[PDB]
């Protein structure tokens, strides 16, 4: 899993492409700029002051009337997982029974 | 040098002159949005093996590809992709030309950010129309971004005087890219968001922002001429995979790309081409207080600092980069040996050298600081690379004045030994057979049977079989029986018999053949039958009918030839079967088979005809029987021996059978047979010393090859240990030819020193006490890639030249004439005197030449002497004395140099040898002995003006004759005794040619004999 | 004439502006192989006249020559490009040689030898140097002169006397001229100095004739006028190349020389405005009755 | 027919003791040899990552460890524990005894 090259392409295909999906996308870090430093002293120690590390990505409010889009990170992730499972059911050598 | 992997600085260069750049026009926007053939916003990259397009490079009209390629949906082939991009840009082209007229907006500006995000939102279909009217910029560049039209955080967000943008997708991967190392690298520039850029006005405001912003992954700047205003680079945790051993993150990938671009710019700087950016490197700003020493980002920061200073690498970089070379570079940079430069990266400011050729501190103002306290002892000019050749090239050493122990050289060559590997053998002997013939003369002499010398009794030794098998396996032919039969027929049809006045034999003789092998990979008979029937030999008469006999035929019948089977009698029969296969390894049964086979051949000859015998094992009974029986009953005879194999067989030919004649053996036949057995003994003693056919060499034998392998980091003055190693191999090899090779061995540039040892080199190495050492400069200048070759035992393929042959002749007779413990003098020593290799190890020299030599002066066991004094003069032999004079090839050279005749040169030389103290002498004179022959292409003649004019050397000199030489020699010395040496027809000299591992090409040695009878030497004692 | 009378390289030789001009010239100039052109010129001038000793000529066919300093990189035929046509006699003004040996530490077929230090080898009737004094040097006139000393000494001692050689000299100094006048000019029969010109440089091609024969022989005023005019034309063409702009630049109307274009649009066959008329006539006054081309699209 | 029906291999590989189903080689000799070439290229890059050529220019090996290493890499059987036993110690077999 560390080096994707060790997984053989034609002779471990689903493992190879699932590892490729994992290294290609997974949530990225981010930060939000909370708080005030003036009246309140900085309670964090290891980060710089008043910053808040977030394990997924944010983009701020485009508009205040929210409506649906799919061009974001977690619907992206769910779409890739479903693409793998469609490919897995597509490859006939794994299940001959269905 | 070697920072961690070696770099070849030796000087440092930088691009001095600079293009100031132009800015945007909307006319240019339409021009490069129209994808013309001459210019278009993309540019393809291809493989280095298939030249197939696996990646593309795009630039200024589009940068907003930050979204996912699943949302985009591009095809897989480059042609369909580029026409797809063409038609989508055509649609957006029509849209933007609807919303803006060209006439009013002929020369107005734009936001490049709005342009790139516009084409990105159009390709991703993400409602670009709110972004559309913000195209034409206002008074400033960034205030339109701060006061936003519509906040579009999917492309760019504001932060109170600091603009955040997501620059993405400088490159784009095509689906045929498969992480091959020969494929070009990508540097993680094809992912969704490799980094984030912070465009704003001033670095003070940006650092006040970085007080609160995270700086965990490091921050990169450009400091020279930014793309769209002053900014920073914030790489993310996405990593680069395309290097197979190493996994680097985004910031290291960008810094490595930028530093390699600066390394490319530092070589191409030729003080006339202005470039688009003065420097390239990034200079990590705030991460130095986060990450620490011995980290990869820190080490690449060191390399980027040295690159901005203007250093240049060791290996020549490719024009198109590969993952293979990139990973080799990363493996070299994480190696060892931390630093040798006085330079260290900083966070307070950037630093450039006091003697740096860059002028970028005076060019732009902020950030670039000139340092005064740090100085460099290096040079200023550029650097060039040498042109590689695929063939191994020769090298010649030059000796210095220092010396170390030969035991130290032995220790260093034992350290650097790469002896145990199998070499390619080759062939010791090419060409054809040699005409060794003698005829019967009636009135010549008379000898007896018992006087003849024989085979040596040490014939059936395993060592003798070893030597003869070594010779017969090393020797190269077509068909040996073809060569032997052509030689014996060309010598058979020469002379005339005393009975008939015409000749020996005629056309249409209805011949017979004995002992046909009939296996020659086709034409199942001996290979002379068809060309000899057609008359293709062109020295023979063609026969009428040919019958082949023997118990291995294909067309005839198989008959025991030893027991007499009567058949049809033919005018000429030819025996070719041995007595070994029919024999049972005994000289008695060999002689008895000779008896029976010769008896049947005599009784089946159709008398008045002739026959040819071959005899492998002649004995007392054989010679006594043929002298008592055949020699009376024969008219004439012939015995010849062509030579391709080391053996004792001869070819006996009869003439005129069944006529009585008082006829015995003669002393000319005796001298021929003595010299035949003697040359057999000498060449067997030669072949006994040589190693086997398919062996491995390990430096144990006195003759053989030797190679060593060292590696050279850059143009560094390499160590004394490797210098002692190379000079010890030089002392081991003894001024012979040598070839080198320079190539990257498995991640490191290596050096090979390939040559061959010899016993003459062994006596040279034993002659001197200390070994001298060499100049490393002639090895340290080279920077080209000399591709290696397989180790071969024999360098020469076409054969030795006749001039090499005469040099070997002369060296052999000088080495034979010299003895141990003797002062000598060499007149005209040449470039490197072979007299050092000829004489024994304990005898000194007093040698001198007009040519200034580079022999190692001093550190000898027995002393040497090297100087130049224009030897054809006087006064100096009264100073330095000797015992025996060796003047080889310098007589004609000095006579052609001084334009004077051999008579005057020889009388002056014999005058200054009456000044000498030598009792014996031997000099190279140029005297015709036989009637001159005007040898084609080597030696023509001149009757009147008396010159020779060698065309191969392009040299020319007169000749003097032996009676005038005798006149001058007896006018000088009334007591002297002269002995003209005979020509080495016994091949005693051949050991000094074979042990130096060089083939001969026997036409060359025939020309060498025909030439050596035209400049012989003599031996003159002062007494006699 | 005497050695001290000769003019030299200008002391403002190692300027960045001088390197700028010479790199501009050598990059703007168009050739095939410069070494091919130089060697053809030096052989065509080498085989012209006769020596005063022999009545016939300088050299003949089949001289068994040697070569020094082979670059061996010419995109194929890994040797200098005159060896095969000169062996075939394709120059049609030369006699063809018999054997050719190429020396120098960048060869492909010969051996790599330091030519400065004397390594003895086989003596040939004619040798040809082409090794510079820059790569083996270390950017100093003193070490350049010393390499000229050592290389010329080795070339003299490896000449097979009665023959000839050709020298190239990039950096001649007082020591160089004084040394060759005190040493070689006595011991030579005749000589020759030529200069073919494709690059703006101070190098000349010195040719010797009849080595190792003593002769009362010094420099002459015709050689002096040739050398004065050579350094003078170097100075003039360097002053020319110093003013011209660079190779890969962008023009903006700032330099005194360069191009100029403007772009106007013409609606129909209308009598266009006075403003565009002043613009076109101002470009005419800027261009000064030179050639000009237009385009309508 | 002079068609390649069998191959002969030697010293750099001997550890093919497992089953050819588990291996999975193709049927044509050209595809088989390029497959062997690229798998040896991957293991080549791995072993040159873990050992530098400069320090280990002329050091020895266990031939057993080499053959079992290429066999475990072709059979995908967790070769990495076998990996650091490559360069041999003072003797030949004591590294095998003390496993
Ligand atoms: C080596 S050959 C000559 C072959 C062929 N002439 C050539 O020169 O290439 C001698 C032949 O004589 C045959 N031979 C030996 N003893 C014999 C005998 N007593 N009678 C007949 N043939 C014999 C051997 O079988 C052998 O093939
Ligand atoms: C640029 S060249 C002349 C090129 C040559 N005319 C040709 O046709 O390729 C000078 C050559 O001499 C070599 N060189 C410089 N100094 C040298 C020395 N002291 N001994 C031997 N070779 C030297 C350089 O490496 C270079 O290859």
């Amino acid at each position: 899993f560390m080096n994707i090259q060790l997984i053989s392409p034609i002779d471990a295909p689903i493992l190879r492409q699932w590892a490729e999906i994992i290294h290609r996308y997974w949530p990225n870090p981010s930060q939000i700029r909370y708080g005030t430093p003036n009246v309140f002293g900085s309670a964090n120690l290891f980060t710089p002051p008043e910053v808040l590390l977030l394990p997924i990505d944010h983009q701020p409010a485009n508009v205040t009337t929210p409506t649906l889009d799919f061009t974001n990170e977690l619907t992206n992730w769910r779409a890739r997982v479903c693409e793998l499972m469609k490919n897995l059911v597509d490859n006939q050598r794994y299940q001959p029974g269905w | 040098a070697n920072v961690w992997g070696v770099r070849l600085a030796d000087s440092l260069s930088s691009p001095t002159i600079e293009t100031r750049t132009r800015h945007y026009t909307l006319h240019d926007f339409y021009s490069d949005l129209d994808a013309s053939v001459g210019k278009e916003p993309w540019r393809p990259l291809r493989n280095q093996r298939t030249n197939e397009i696996v990646a593309v490079q795009l630039f200024r009209p589009l940068q907003g590809l930050v979204f996912d390629t699943q949302l985009y949906g591009f095809p897989g082939t480059f042609s369909q992709w580029e026409q797809f991009m063409k038609e989508k840009l055509r649609v957006l082209k029509y849209e933007v030309l609807r919303i803006y007229p060209i006439s009013t907006y002929n020369h107005d500006r734009v936001n490049v950010f709005v342009a790139n995000a516009l084409v990105g939102a159009f390709l991703s279909n993400q409602a670009f129309y709110d972004l559309l009217p913000l195209l034409i910029v206002n008074d400033t560049m960034i205030s339109d971004l701060l006061g936003t039209g519509a906040a579009l955080s999917q492309f760019f967000q504001s932060h109170g005087e600091v603009l955040e943008v997501a620059a993405g997708r400088k490159y784009l991967q095509m689906n045929n890219y498969s992480n091959d190392d020969d494929d070009p690298p990508l540097f993680a520039k094809d992912l969704s968001d490799y980094a984030k850029a912070f465009y704003s006005d001033t670095y003070e405001v940006l650092d006040r922002f970085f007080w609160t912003h995270d700086s965990s992954a490091g921050v990169l700047v450009h400091y020279d001429k930014p793309t769209n205003g002053n900014h920073y680079i914030l790489g993310t945790l996405t990593q680069m995979v395309s290097a197979p051993p190493h996994i680097i993150n985004a910031t290291d990938a960008l810094l490595l790309e930028s530093c390699l671009e600066q390394f490319a710019a530092n070589v191409r700087a030729r003080s006339a081409q202005p470039v688009t950016r003065l420097d390239q490197c990034y200079h990590l700003r705030w991460g130095a207080q986060y990450v620490g020493e011995d980290s990869l980002t820190y080490r690449l920061g060191v390399l980027s600092l040295l690159a901005t200073n203007g250093y240049q690498l060791a290996r020549p970089i490719p024009k198109q980069l590969t993952n293979r070379w990139l990973s080799s570079f990363v493996s070299q940079v994480v190696s060892d040996g931390i630093n040798e430069t006085p330079l260290w990266p900083q966070e307070r400011y950037v630093q450039i050298a006091y003697d740096s050729p860059s002028v970028v501190d005076g060019a732009t103002q902020y950030g670039y600081v000139r340092r005064n306290q740090l100085r460099l002892g290096m040079r200023i000019s550029a650097l060039q690379s040498l042109s590689d050749t695929p063939a191994p090239v020769q090298w010649l050493p030059q000796y210095t004045i220092d010396q170390v122990a030969v035991d130290e050289g032995d220790a260093m060559v034992s350290q650097l030994t790469q002896l145990p590997l199998r070499p390619d053998y080759g062939s010791i002997w090419i060409g054809e057979a040699l005409s060794y013939y003698v005829d019967y003369n009636r009135s010549h002499r008379v000898v007896l049977s018992s006087e003849l010398p024989q085979l040596p009794d040490t014939y059936f030794d395993g060592d003798e079989q070893y030597g003869r098998s070594l010779f017969s396996l090393a020797r190269k032919v077509g068909d040996r029986s073809l060569v032997k039969d052509t030689a014996v027929l060309k010598h058979a049809y020469q002379a005339i018999d005393p009975n008939t006045g015409k000749e020996y034999l005629r056309a249409g003789q209805s011949v017979a053949y004995f002992g046909a092998s009939a296996g020659h990979s086709g034409a199942d008979q001996p290979l002379v039958i068809e060309p000899w029937m057609q008359g293709k030999i062109s020295g023979v008469p063609p026969p009428s009918s040919v019958r082949q006999f023997g118990y291995d035929v294909a067309k005839g019948a198989i008959v025991d030839l030893a027991r007499p089977f009567p058949s049809g009698d033919y005018q000429f029969v030819y025996s070719d079967v041995d007595q070994v296969v029919d024999g049972h390894d005994d000289l008695s049964i060999s002689s008895g088979l000779v008896e029976s086979l010769l008896d049947s051949c005599v009784h089946a000859t159709a008398p008045g005809g002739s026959f040819v015998m071959k005899i492998n094992f002649p004995t007392r009974t054989v010679w006594h029987y043929i002298e008592q029986k055949i020699l009376p009953n024969v008219t004439s005879y012939m015995l010849i021996k062509p030579f391709v194999t080391n053996n004792v067989e001869v070819f006996f030919v009869a003439f005129g059978v069944h006529q009585q004649s008082a006829l015995t053996w003669t002393s000319g036949v005796y001298f021929f047979l003595v010299d035949h057995f003697y040359r057999y003994e000498t060449l067997s003693a030669i072949s006994r010393q040589l190693p086997s056919f398919g062996y491995v060499d390990d430096g144990s034998s006195v003759t053989g090859i030797e190679i060593i392998s060292i590696e050279n980091p850059g143009f560094s003055n390499m160590t004394q240990a490797a210098r002692v190693g190379i000079s010890g191999l030089c002392a081991n090899v003894g001024n012979a030819r040598k070839s080198i090779a320079i190539y990257e061995s498995h991640g490191a540039r290596v050096l090979t020193i390939t040559s061959r040892r010899s016993p003459a080199s062994a006596r040279r190495k034993a002659r001197l006490r200390y070994l001298p050492l060499i100049d490393p400069r002639s090895l340290e200048v080279q920077a080209r890639t000399i591709l290696p070759s397989n180790p071969v035992l024999f360098d020469n393929i076409n054969g030795a030249s006749p001039h090499v042959c005469l040099t070997m002749m002369y060296n052999f007779e000088v080495s034979s004439a010299v003895y141990d413990g003797d002062v000598v003098l060499d007149l005209g020593t040449g470039p490197e005197a072979k007299i050092l290799e000829l004489i024994p190890s304990t005898s000194p020299v007093t040698c001198v030449d007009i040519r200034p030599t580079a022999q190692p002066n001093g550190c000898w066991n027995v002393r040497t002497t090297f100087l130049e004094l224009d030897y054809l003069s006087d006064g100096w032999i009264t100073g330095v004395r000797g015992d025996i004079v060796t003047c080889m090839l310098s007589l004609g050279a000095a006579a052609a140099g001084k334009s004077m005749t051999f008579d005057a040169a020889f009388q002056q030389l014999v005058r200054v040898l009456t000044r000498s103290t030598a009792n014996v002498l031997l000099i190279q004179v140029n005297c015709p002995t036989d009637v001159i022959r005007t040898i084609k292409g080597y030696l023509e003649i001149d009757q009147t003006n008396k010159r020779y004019k060698f065309p191969k050397f392009g040299r020319d000199e007169p000749y003097s004759d032996m009676d005038s030489l005798e006149r001058i020699c007896r006018a000088a010395w009334p007591n002297c005794s002269i002995t003209w040496v005979p020509l080495s027809y016994d091949l005693r000299w051949t050991k000094l040619a074979l042990l130096e591992s060089t083939t001969l090409s026997s036409a060359s040695v025939r020309i060498a004999e025909l030439m050596y009878k035209y400049m012989p030497i003599m031996r003159i004692d002062i007494h006699g």
